[PDB]
């Protein structure tokens, strides 16, 4: 079947060139339009521009003309995108789509997407702070607090307890280090005979925590 | 005593597809073969004493594949030869427009293209050039007047020119089918010339 | 531009019942020659890459379900899904496919549609551990409510707190079709020493009044 495989994720300071990539592949790569959409974090959807691979036409939209390049090499199937120096502002996640069948059939195949971050901040694991439940059901967690950057991966005892565990978008804070909460109801009951571990991974600072969070 | 194929090349227009072929034949015969480069040959002219081959049947069905195709020499090991390859989207010329209408509007003259039908089919739809290409086709006009200083250029994305007229000039129009994102064959021939008053 | 406007923004639809979204476009998308309207519909589930649902105004992609439909004409265009399901939640975007630049509208947030439900007001005192490094982060959590709007107010010996808390919420869920939140307050150690009360002020639909929680600082 058709698939669109973009590279991983970006993390740059503001100023330097990017480069990033969208391979094709379960399709004849030249005569079909490679797109590429811009969606900033919890906003809509923004067409930047097109290549047709078989020439290296393009088009730009307007907004983005001179900000970036699209560039194609057919003889390996992908295409690109980049930039001369990033601005804070491209923090985004990137899509690359190609173009259907027919004419003026929109955009068939999209891949997985490309989260690209634009922050003067370094390379910092993460504090993980218990949440203590106090006097149904009661409520507990876990603060992963001060990382960077995304993401962090929490499970609830090695990954066996789901139900009932909600694990929260990160929030950006004024510092440049990202946060968040994961908590659990449970009865209120299980409190005195059950263990409850939250298990932080970081990889980009190779950081691995596990914290029990007992009633205090 | 059998000669192998040589200067295979590719015959298309509006997606109507032909590969040709040289020697005209003495004792053989010829049978090609098409392939889409990933998949499979599939035998379509059998043992023909043409230096043609009708392959818009094959290529109607995915116009944009690359095709593959190879012509083999037998008497009246086998030999053979290999074509370029060709992907009918990009490849196929433009055929000859047509000008619909042309009317008068004021100090202004509208002119209108026809949407040219092509072999490509849907269920029961023959798709135009429109259907096919979308985005991608422009039409561009040249008009001069009956003292020709120079022949003057018009663009539009559509089907229809909207053009700045002098009064009581009788004017002449010629349009033409682009594909601007294309390598090859961007331009279609010119079509007849429409005069007012005519 | 064509600007692409879409009505309404957000849309609670329950289990099983019809759903219609409209899409305005400030020119006309209608090609004379080969009458066709070149407008493009998409979904995006949450966590998910946009997915291709209809094009040509009416027109589905292979594999989209018969319950996804498309109608309008030049300026006025409008999707219908017959019967929704769980799995149809997302956003839905309207595009200009017809001229450049290629414009998407603003989206159009469909979830499900249940009865009103009060959350559950959970407040965490900072742990001891977070103290040593000389901060304090306060949690609030509000749990399993609908709709999607709720106001968490902190208040430090009863004076409301402004541009020192940050808000986060999750998608809806599959099952019961609820949201959660979750608020910290973010104080430096010798601020947060200074004060004895700290409440989480809760407000949603389904309170006729406020909810507090509370704890005194040392107890």
């Amino acid at each position: 079947e058709v698939q669109l495989v973009q590279s991983g994720a970006e993390v740059k300071k503001p100023g330097e060139s990017l480069r990033i990539s969208c391979k094709g592949s379960g399709y004849t790569f030249i005569p079909y339009w490679i797109e590429w959409v811009r969606q900033m974090p919890g906003k809509g959807l923004e067409w930047m521009g097109d290549i047709l691979p078989g020439s290296g036409f393009t088009t730009y939209s307007p907004s983005f003309q001179g900000h970036v390049t699209i560039s194609a090499d057919k003889s390996i199937s992908t295409a690109y995108l980049q930039w001369s120096s990033l601005k804070a502002s491209d923090t985004a996640m990137y899509y690359c789509a190609r173009s259907g069948y027919y004419g003026n059939s929109g955009f068939a195949y999209w891949g997985q997407g490309t989260l690209v971050t634009v922050s003067s901040a370094s390379t910092k694991g993460p504090s993980v702070f218990p949440l203590a439940p106090s006097s149904g059901t009661a409520a507990l967690g876990c603060l992963v607090k001060d990382y960077f950057p995304e993401p962090v991966t929490v499970s609830w005892n090695s990954g066996a307890l789901t139900s009932g565990v909600h694990t929260f978008p990160a929030v950006l804070q004024s510092s440049g280090l990202y946060s968040l909460s994961s908590v659990v109801t449970v009865p209120s009951s299980s409190l005195g005979t059950q263990t409850y571990i939250c298990n932080v991974n970081h990889k980009p600072s190779n950081t691995k925590v596990d914290k029990k969070v007992e009633p205090k | 005593n059998t000669v192998a194929a040589y200067n295979l090349t590719w015959k298309s227009t509006n997606f109507k597809t032909i590969l040709e072929w040289e020697p005209k034949p003495v004792n053989q015969v010829y049978t090609v073969q098409i392939s889409t480069k990933s998949g499979d040959w599939k035998s379509k002219c059998f043992y023909t004493t043409d230096t043609e081959c009708d392959l818009t049947d094959e290529i109607v069905k995915d116009v944009k594949q690359t095709y593959l195709a190879r012509v083999f020499s037998y008497p009246a090991e086998p030999l053979y030869e290999n074509s370029p390859e060709f992907t009918p989207y990009l490849e196929t010329n433009l055929g000859q427009p047509t000008i619909q209408s042309f009317e008068q509007v004021g100090t202004k003259v509208n002119v209108t293209v026809e949407d040219e039908r092509t072999l490509v089919r849907r269920n029961n739809t023959f798709l135009s050039l429109r259907d096919v290409f979308g985005k991608d086709l422009i039409y561009t006009l040249y008009y001069w007047k009956s003292s020709s200083s120079g022949k003057k250029t018009a663009k539009t994305n559509t089907n229809e020119f909207l053009i700045d007229v002098d009064k009581g000039e009788n004017y002449c129009f010629s349009v033409q089918a682009v594909i601007p994102s294309r390598t090859v064959n961007r331009k279609s021939t010119d079509s007849p010339v429409e005069c007012m008053g005519q | 531009d064509i600007v692409m406007t879409q009505t309404p923004l957000s849309l609670p639809v329950t289990p099983g019942e019809p759903a219609s979204i409209s899409c305005k476009s400030s020119q006309s998308l209608l090609s004379s020659g080969n009458q066709k309207n070149y407008l493009t519909w998409y979904l995006q589930k949450p966590g998910q890459s946009p997915q291709l649902l209809i094009y040509w105004a009416s027109t589905r992609e292979s594999g989209v379900p018969d319950r996804f439909s498309g109608s309008g004409s030049g300026t006025d265009f409008t999707l219908k899904i017959s019967r929704v399901e769980a799995e149809d939640v997302g956003v839905y975007y309207c595009q200009n496919d017809y001229t450049y630049p290629l414009t998407f509208g603003q989206g159009t947030k469909l979830e499900i549609k249940r009865t009103v439900a009060a959350p559950s007001v959970f407040i965490f005192p900072p742990s001891d551990e977070q103290l040593k490094s000389g901060t304090a982060s306060v949690v609030c959590l509000l749990n399993n409510f609908y709709p999607r709007e709720a106001k968490v107010q902190w208040k430090v010996d009863n004076a409301l707190q402004s541009g020192n808390s940050q808000e986060s919420v999750t998608e809806q869920d599959s099952k019961d079709s609820t949201y959660s939140l979750s608020s910290t307050l973010t104080l430096s150690k010798a601020d947060y020493e200074k004060h004895k009360v700290y409440a989480c002020e809760v407000t949603h639909q389904g309170l006729s009044s406020p909810v507090t929680k509370s704890f005194n600082r040392g107890e």
